[PDB]
């Protein structure tokens, strides 16, 4: 992989999420009144958070639609957009397992390490279990 | 977030989710049920009176009732078991934990019960 | 083995499982009058009835309480007892395999070929089948 | 080997197809509206359609009942009848369990392949992984 | 009498009542196979002459459709049945009963319905 | 019924009716003995403080009822029970359950009353 | 015409044929996992510089960014993927393909994303 | 297996007991009143009993003659004819051993699995029992 | 459409030009023996009363005609039809199919014939 | 791995069919009268339709001239380009059983396991057998 | 609370103050050792080319300038290295990590700094 | 094990701490005016910070005559109490790789690692870490 520029581009210039609030920054915001659903996993004292939410036909078990939040670092963005266009289209499984190592290995060169911000494989998931749970089969999730 | 790594590695802050099982290697299995073992015996009733581990070799002296050693049987159809009034049950993997095949059921739980309801009375 | 203690005793005064009969004696008692469905199991030839009625977080698959009813020997009672216990606030499988064995284990001894003095492990089958039908899974179930 | 007997004798004349269809030609026919909504299979240049039709005890799945179409062949239609008159009273696995070589053998002179002559496996299947859907257990059908 | 439970009660009313399908081990799905050939062998006119149990191997034939021969293969994917048109495919355990992990197939119940099928033409 | 012989083997009733005791064939006597010494000792935890079962012997700890030797005899008179008064008698089946050689009665009755006079006093 | 079936002999449509893949067998399994790798590969040289099964023992050759083997496991779980982070995983059926079970998905679309996720990036 | 005929045939129509007796219904009706001490089997439930007599020259341990009853199922009444026609004229040994398989092989043809259909194995097993004990050997018995 | 060509191939129009034999995996001569066997079994009057394979070795009844055995001999000579009265007539592949390189013959086409030739008188 | 390139590029203008035929579309083309005979193989599924035409001397074996027609697919060409100017001036061994991944091997790495997008293999094995057929001898063509 | 100890008994507030390693078995060190193995691997797009995993076999491949074996070598003196341009080396535990008995120190520092250096030039 | 008693009563009213300390709460209190040095651990699980001094000679021992002060459990005096006495008369040694067995026997049953009622052990490793490095050896103690 190489940079988009990952982060410090384009006009924003860290991320999209800066661009899109308006109030920036302000500290006295909220995310009100409703909340998405699917699976939370915003973590406060790495300063990153995704939060995935997941669209599925149920009749073929595949994923109409998924779309994402990046809080943290600018290099996370790219991953979470390739593996989201992926998923979308194909099978139930595709969805689930999703790592992890292939998030470090697709944005340049794999460290071999966790970075703390890309948070997408927990995000997606918790989404997944979610969902599982709710249409009833909380039995062979584990 | 770094050492030893890579699915290791959290910053335990992450985990208000579910954490994964893990493997690496079918031996993380047996390592995990040894100390549950351990765990299990110790604070006797005077039913247990050991847990060994010799050379490769696990021998599992249980309470007074559902004796059977807990080795983990050659290729295939694995571990053994061997109840007094229910026969032999043999395990196989179902989510990265054995679960009878005769049953249901993780291991992990049967162990728990077993042990615990010997120490009451 | 130790006494549960249910030897008629203590200030039971006859039996807590009397006391629950109610109306005594009276010759024309029935089951009687609301239910939760799951697990009723009895037999008069053994002169043990026992009805556990799970109620289980349908998400989760944890199983938030379970109550038992007892008749019959007073041994059962401590039997119920102890197997709710270990069961409430704990896994689905945990709740599951429940045997004659592990109630005489508890007790003292079995005698020849199990005691046959509790209803429990039927009960706790017929309750198990009975979520697994709610939930609507037939592979695994059979 | 022997009789059906369906070597369109008599009066329909070819197959029971004429017979149940009315109005005949008339080539402006159609078929319409209601139908139980199970699986479908069809092979044109093989002169054969089948449509297999479940209605499921949904609480743990035992085919109450299940009728079926058999287009394309007198013959066909008793290898058709024969496996209906088994699947019902049973459970859900019961219902598959159909080969390839079982649809050829209640026929007569099975080869150890199919040519599309017989489509019955193709019908059988489709409709038990639609149910499976409608049940709302993914995981056995992903 | 209180002899021999699981199987035989002395309440005589566990034939209603809901309890595992199998407890032990292998043993259990033998009987099961053994006695669905013992019961289909009465009404075969031509369709099946012969059923040879071997030790250790066993066949049941249908020479008037064919058949393929069944085996057990050494442990790992235990009861491996080769049928020429689906090619080969495994059949595992998974609660009290065989069920297969592709789509769910029994192999009692695959037999029974061949052999039924060739008394029928 | 419809249940399950040899393993259920009641037409209705078989608690006034004669029936063989039936085994099948090597697991069936393990369990046999082992649910014997259970049923005898049964009422005291202090009896017997332990018993281990691991492969082709059984211990049953006991610091006050004798010693009882339970271990396999190679073929010929096979399993052979230890009397700590007369020595050693090894056995062979006679009635369908193992018979003793040296006054031709059964070691169910052996169990009977050598457990059963050290439970009293 | 009448064989192979379902590609070799066709009603002139793909449309609704049946189709047991992921059987027949070890060579059918090997043969899928390579086929998905290198068609999604291809068009990058530094993407897979190389594959070769020289025993069923599957080297990778990527300078460029992680890879890993795919040996086979020996009778008992066969098929192995190690992936580093997640670390070595035995897959046993739960379709008719290859799953690992902790998991709980196949193997063909691990393999379908780190393709995939490197020709991007 | 194959028709005697003697299953509800001939001019009977049910047993040949019903064409002797004799008292009809009455529904107060018992066995009367010699007995000769040997074998009894019944299963109320089903309404089917079974009595095998057997006479045994002592000095040679021949069974002399041996005549049954056979109440319930016609097809019941080949098992006993059959087996008493054999067992006659010959040894006491000829009248141990008896299955189970002999049943399946006779006519009837069952899993195995019980019924309530045959009882004619508990019969035979009874009335040598006795007869044992009265010869007063009981080492071989037990 | 998707796979395995050489396997499956849809070009929807190649049920009318040549295509080898076979190509892969030499399991493909077993299976197409395997079809002409089962395929001969309809419509005998008892010219077939098993098929029995032990281990591999097919025999192949007639027995109103004399029966014959045929199976694969060791390496140089390997594969043949043996059948009485006419001795080793010694199969080696020639292009895709086995094919005598004496005559031309095709060993699964002799079966076919043989057998046939007993259903007509 | 490098483009031709020859996907729909440049001037033809889409694909290498629009060149050769001229007049274009029509919608109403044909070949006639004569035709340049030899294999053909073709699908429009994938479409794309093949046809070699070889000129050998049957007499040495030795492929004199071969010129292909490649209808379709701009990766195709350059293989067959690169085979037609090997085969020339050698034997008939060269020629034969060419693939599958010889072709995708030219344009980049191929998947191994092909699929029925490369067809030229199976017009290869038909061109073989027409050599064969045209000499006169079908023996090693069995 | 309690397990699978040391470091998930904790709160992991005191994971920066001094805990235990307490492994166990001691295989764990092993998959440690290929977890940092996996780490030097990769993060790098020329380097390391590819590495060999196969059962009780390791061979990796190092770019030019040298090459190092990285395999256990029989009981005593375990994970040895032969390198022909620094000689061979033996390495032991000496505070839970492995260290060399000679010149060097801790394996797991031996690797990381020769490997990075690598990737610079 | 058993009850010393000491289980946070009484007329203290809570242990050691509301005894001592006078001021009480006031919760404006802090370790003034020095500190005692040495190791330090804090935890939330007992909600309260452990720190430990020694003064020991040191020859070829270091410091490890840990205090073992405890402002948790009321139990966990008798860990005080045993661990001062088992650790003097015996070598640093004994002191070191800190049993786990003995302040869980001590403070109610044995079972593996000391479950969290304190964090002690962590805090007794940085104790003899520390007389290492402060005698300027840190090669032994890596």
């Amino acid at each position: 992989g190489s940079h988009m520029s990952s982060i410090t581009k384009r006009l924003y210039h860290p991320k999209v999420i800066e661009h899109y609030t308006h109030p920036r920054n302000v500290g006295s915001l909220d995310k009100k009144l409703p909340n998405v659903g699917t699976g939370l996993v915003g973590a406060p004292a790495c300063g990153d958070v995704m939060r995935l939410q997941i669209k599925v036909n149920d009749s073929t078990g595949v994923i109409e639609d998924v779309k994402f939040k990046t809080f943290g670092c600018g290099s996370a963005i790219a991953s979470s957009s390739y593996m989201t266009e992926l998923v979308q289209g194909m099978t139930l499984d595709d969805a689930a397992k999703i790592k992890n190592t292939e998030i470090a290995k697709e944005l340049s060169l794999p460290p071999v390490k966790l970075h703390c911000s890309m948070l997408a494989e927990d995000a997606i998931k918790a989404a997944i279990k979610d969902y599982k749970s709710k249409r009833n089969t909380p039995t062979m999730l584990s | 977030v770094e050492s030893s790594t890579d699915g290791q590695v959290v910053p335990q802050e992450v985990l208000n989710l579910p954490l994964e099982k893990a493997h690496e290697e079918a031996d993380d299995y047996l390592d995990h049920l040894l100390d549950s073992l351990e765990e299990l015996s110790e604070a006797h009733p005077d039913c247990i009176p050991d847990v060994e581990l010799s050379h490769g070799v696990m021998t599992l002296e249980i309470p007074a009732f559902g004796t059977y050693v807990i080795n983990k049987q050659p290729p295939n159809k694995q571990i053994w078991l061997a109840s007094p009034l229910s026969g032999p049950n043999r395990f196989d993997l179902l989510n990265g934990e054995w679960v009878s095949l005769r049953n249901g059921t993780k291991l992990t739980d049967i162990l728990t019960e077993e042990v615990e309801k010997a120490i009451s009375k």
